[PDB]
């Protein structure tokens, strides 16, 4: 007969100082926090793909409705939601005519195929944005469905292309015309490959939000943030390319209230432990990375950071924390929190079919708790979790911090995500793209990456 | 020249545009009148609408939609508006809004065709800007923009019946408490009696190797059944710790700390459960670290235990419910039970390709909600029970562990109101709700769980 605690939904801030829980509703009602003066979009893609892009841009202005429109709200239109213009007139299109595409389709090694395709796209993008003065706000690279269909089960395109263009410090967005014109894609009997007729509005919502974020605009931010607080989290990856397994890649991700995180690359080091599986940094590179992040916060805010909230699915040994405490100043709170989602604590309801909410909390001790970031949502009248939700297990590995405070903070931090305009996602954003950012890091290892925003 | 702007629409059908226009207009400062903002009201609603049209509005702009072209309410309010426009010689009192892209001029109302309509079907923002400049060019009253009013109205109208309510309700977990433990845990110094090369975990009773010792819940002479030359062992050199003492934590010595003792007990519990599942006429399935246990076809009354189908057909194969057990001690001694689904051709020879298994497990669980999980889990637990309200884990000849059938009952102080059957179309779209970009590696997402 144990107790449960519910933490109220953390509102996110929008334009005109307006805060509401749903990013889609807030965007449609008030617009992004910082407006911009249009999206001078540049698109690389086939001539047919260019036609798809133009048709989608025309479709965006006119409203799009979902099947139910109660769990996936409507799409008013680009200038109706964001107050800025983006269409097929101020467009800088680059001819990547499929002749070279069919030349580059001759290879049979999938890794080499995706590698050379990413190099060709990267070269086209950099030539376009460096040869002329036409300031392209976002490079919308549209990959033909054949290219990704024949090169998808590194092998992924998004990770390596983003790594290359962040080396070239250039924003980009990957799109597929099947995601754009699924109506024009049909199977043998004419049925759509992916029936978006019920989720067309949400598809437009997420594409528009990603496009606006990629243009240097900040759609929303957490509106009830503590004064003078940051959240420096952490991400690991194992470099299986090397014969010696112990070497691994690490990357810090520092997030302020704004939600546009900054990724600091870490030098390759021997932290992969095949015995336990939990990686630990050597004191030297760990303290180097912590100093880098601290100085980045100092130069970005004229003051020291206060919360290196090292979020990970692993543990930290004693020497790591000793080095971190040595680096951090005396007037700084250091907390290292381990977050995992593999602990079975499914709380089935007594009756009915609709599962438990998102946001229910179960306190175990002063350092560990279970947070329900999936399940039914009272507002959406639906469930983000597909089956019965399994809560995320959070544990304060080291340092002193109130458990409810970190619970509310981690919930609010999960509420912040721009690459997909949804009500929320179960895993934290610091760990949402952990696999994606890790593959980005291993795609470009020897490249020195300065502190740069998450949009790259 | 009047007080507030008023708008009509075909409320049953085109509520999205009316919502957008109403909140956008109230946000910029215009005081809007529409039936959308008056949810949970209306007995003489027509009288109020007529009154506000007659003497409480400067504008009346109305949707021109196929649904709203012939609706009786729209027609009558439009007629009242025409009367008011005849009263007040302002010819722009009626503003059709052509949001509908297939309503030509032929079927538009007689007194609306000759009027000048502002286009909204091209884009809502362009139409809104046109309406704004029209409002300014005949001096429509306006208030300074205040989106706080829009936030207050939106949450109290479209979000009043869809909020978490304050009432306590209980749930059902998979944490099954352990009723009782054996009297003591004993480490025997077998030394030369127990060969080191022999794998201890293969023994009939739960026994794990700790240094040169052997830590079990059994007896020194109990273990002579399968391995000889241990009858010479004596009970003096064996070291016994009371289970209540070792699990509580107050026990600590140079021989063994309270940290590794709990892990050893957890491993013993897991091994005991795995051994006990052997004779429960269930079938085993190997996993990454643990084992799953399910029911074969034809081993129950039409494969139903207490009106619950633990086994069922699907297309050309069969699915069976199964559980995996893992103990823990820190938040009271409990046993986690994880639910899985195992696929078979008819009732035997599971599909060798685990890829199809885990891929179609999602499509088999997509249609199983909270009830079709809890009921099946409790049915499986009750089936595995031996006596009335417990499960027996045989660790020793006289020592056994008791696991309660009823799982722990958590309860939350926040509840909600379950709506009607809405999920019918969800399973169709959650197969595509991960396809919004399709860029995320589905295979890597499954592997990222580990």
């Amino acid at each position: 007969m144990k107790e449960l605690i519910y933490i109220e939904e953390p509102s996110i801030l929008f334009a005109h100082g307006q805060k509401c829980t749903d990013p889609r509703d807030g965007l449609a009602l008030f617009g992004p926090l910082n407006q911009i003066y249009g999206i001078k979009s540049g698109v690389v893609g086939t001539q047919k793909g260019l036609q798809i892009f133009k048709s989608y841009l025309d479709k965006i202005q006119k409203p799009i409705y979902n099947h139910n429109n109660i769990t996936r709200p409507m799409f008013p239109g680009f200038e109706a939601v964001f107050g800025c213009k983006w269409e097929s007139q101020n467009i800088v299109f680059k001819e990547i005519t499929d002749e070279e595409i069919r030349r580059y389709l001759f290879n049979a090694s999938t890794h080499k195929r995706t590698y050379d395709l990413v190099t060709l796209f990267n070269d086209k993008i950099i030539t376009a944005n460096k040869n002329d003065e036409e300031r392209v706000d976002v490079w919308f690279v549209i990959v033909p469905e054949e290219i990704y269909k024949y090169c998808r089960p590194d092998a992924q395109f998004h990770d390596q292309l983003k790594a290359r263009l962040l080396e070239h410090t250039i924003p980009t967005q990957i799109l597929r015309e099947s995601t754009l014109a699924w109506r024009d894609f049909k199977n043998t009997f004419g049925a759509p490959i992916r029936d978006f007729s019920k989720i067309e509005g949400h598809l437009a919502w997420t594409i528009s939000t990603a496009a606006y974020y990629k243009a240097g605009g900040k759609p929303w931010k957490l509106g009830d943030i503590r004064p003078g607080v940051c959240y420096l989290g952490l991400v690991y990856k194992k470099i299986e390319k090397s014969k010696n397994p112990q070497n691994a890649c690490c990357a810090a991700q520092m997030f302020l209230d704004n939600g546009d995180g900054t990724v600091f690359k870490g030098e390759v080091g021997p932290w992969y432990n095949p015995e336990k599986g939990e990686y630990h940094l050597k004191p030297k590179e760990a303290k180097a990375l912590l100093t880098q992040a601290l100085e980045s916060y100092k130069e970005q805010n004229k003051s020291y950071p206060k919360e290196v909230f090292i979020h990970a699915r692993t543990r930290f040994n004693d020497e790591e924390w000793n080095a971190f405490n040595e680096v951090t100043p005396k007037n700084t709170n250091l907390v290292g929190v381990t977050i995992t989602k593999s602990k079975p604590l499914k709380l089935y309801k007594t009756e009915g079919a609709f599962p438990i909410m998102r946001g229910n909390a179960y306190i175990v001790d002063e350092k560990k708790a279970f947070l329900w970031t999936l399940g039914f949502v009272p507002k959406l009248q639906s469930t983000l979790s597909m089956e019965v939700p399994n809560p995320i297990f959070i544990e304060i590995n080291k340092g002193e911090a109130e458990i409810q405070q970190v619970l509310k903070d981690i919930l609010a931090l999960t509420k912040l995500n721009y690459n997909a305009c949804i009500y929320a996602d179960g895993e934290p954003v610091t760990l949402r793209f952990a696999n994606k950012i890790g593959e980005i890091l291993t795609a470009s290892t020897e490249i020195k990456t300065p502190p740069l925003a998450f949009k790259y | 020249m009047r007080n507030k702007i008023f708008i009509s629409h075909a409320t049953p059908e085109d509520d999205d545009f009316t919502r957008w226009l109403s909140l956008k207009l109230i946000g910029l400062g215009y005081e809007v009148w529409c039936d959308i903002l008056f949810l949970d009201k209306g007995v003489d609603f027509w009288s109020t609408i007529e009154k506000e049209i007659r003497e409480n509005t400067c504008k009346f702009l109305i949707v021109s939609s196929t649904a709203g072209n012939k609706r009786e309410g729209v027609l009558k309010e439009l007629a009242v508006a025409t009367k008011v426009k005849k009263h007040l010689q302002d010819d722009m009192f009626i503003i059709p809004l052509a949001i509908d892209e297939n309503l030509s001029y032929d079927d538009i109302n007689i007194e609306i065709v000759r009027l000048n309509a502002i286009d909204f079907k091209k884009s809502w923002a362009k139409g809104l800007q046109d309406l704004l400049d029209a409002f300014e060019k005949q001096n429509v009253p306006k208030k300074p923009p205040d989106h706080s009013k829009s936030n207050l109205l939106y949450q109290q109208i479209f979000l009043h019946d869809k909020q978490a309510i304050e009432k306590e309700e209980t749930y059902d977990s998979n944490w099954f408490p352990i009723i009782s433990f054996p009297n003591e845990l004993r480490f025997h110094r077998y030394d030369w009696r127990l060969p080191k090369q022999f794998d201890v975990r293969t023994l009939a009773f739960p026994a794990i190797r700790y240094k040169e010792y052997l830590c079990t819940f059994a007896w020194e002479y109990d273990f002579i059944h399968q391995l000889p030359k241990t009858e010479t062992y004596n009970g003096q050199e064996s070291i016994r710790i009371s289970t209540s003492d070792i699990l509580s934590g107050r026990y600590d010595t140079d021989f063994i700390r309270n940290y590794e003792c709990q892990r050893l007990i957890v491993q013993l519990i897991n091994k005991a459960f795995e051994l006990r599942m052997k004779d429960k006429n269930v079938r085993e399935y190997q996993m990454s670290k643990t084992f799953a246990y399910w029911i074969e076809k034809g081993k129950l009354e039409k494969d139903k235990f207490e009106k619950i189908k633990l086994v069922g057909k699907q297309k050309n194969k069969y699915w069976h419910f199964g559980i995996s057990a893992a103990g823990k001690l820190y938040p009271s001694p409990v046993l986690m039970v994880s639910s899985h689904i195992i696929f078979t051709m008819d009732g035997i020879n599971l599909i060798k390709s685990k890829s199809i298994q885990h891929s179609s497990r999602r499509k088999q669980g997509k249609n199983w909600w909270n009830d079709k999980w809890r009921e099946k889990l409790l049915a499986f637990i009750r089936f595995l029970s031996d006596d009335q309200n417990a499960i027996y884990l045989n660790v020793g000849s006289e020592e056994k562990i008791l696991i309660s059938n009823k799982p722990l009952k958590f309860f939350g102080k926040m509840s909600y109101v379950t709506p009607s059957e809405v999920t019918l179309e969800e399973e169709s779209v959650l197969a595509d709700i991960n396809n919004f970009e399709e860029d995320t590696e589905d295979l890597d997402e499954l592997e990222d769980i580990e």
